[PDB]
């Protein structure tokens, strides 16, 4: 698609076998979903820093659907304010900003 | 790193 | 313009007689700036919002020209990690995300 920025950016994303809502955020590095539940490997990292570290689960190799889209990338799994697609995932379903 | 803005 | 998301899109901005760099932001509502000395009117406006919030100056109607492209809109202007191009601007300039 092309999508207009008049509105925040958000898509439909299948993740984890749920259907979910996140921001195509190309000011974030990382993906970071919230209120999944992922199998197999995961460990810890430390995000954000301003006012301290957000603690979150990394999952690697994560299959995810954006917007129709099949792709593989990096999952964050913790409390999110919004659900963000980032820079890592935008990169997989070959999205660019043009103009 | 995640530089959202929503205000 | 293509600007690829496999780095941080940052890119080359003029304001207020000044060259300063800004990132395309899409997960940010609002245009965020540091260290720029505007003139005209202003008020203060509150943003963010975790932790607190942030008191920015908001400048509205303001000539910027971002990557080449002579545009008008808000510009707030405060402490901020990151100079940040919102979609207030984004739009502006024509700019979409299109895969």
């Amino acid at each position: 698609p092309q999508i207009t920025l008049w509105q925040r950016p958000i898509v439909t994303i299948k993740i984890g076998g749920q259907l979910k809502e996140a921001l195509l955020n190309t000011g974030a590095d990382d993906t970071v979903l919230e209120e999944v539940n992922l199998p197999g490997r995961w460990k810890p990292k430390l995000i954000g820093g301003i006012g301290g570290f957000v603690k979150v689960r990394q999952y690697d190799q994560v299959p995810i659907e954006i917007c129709g889209h099949k792709v593989i990338g990096t999952v964050l799994v913790g409390p999110t304010p919004t659900n963000v697609i980032g820079r890592n995932l935008m990169t997989q379903i070959g999205c660019t900003l043009n103009f | 790193g995640n530089f959202l803005q929503s205000r």
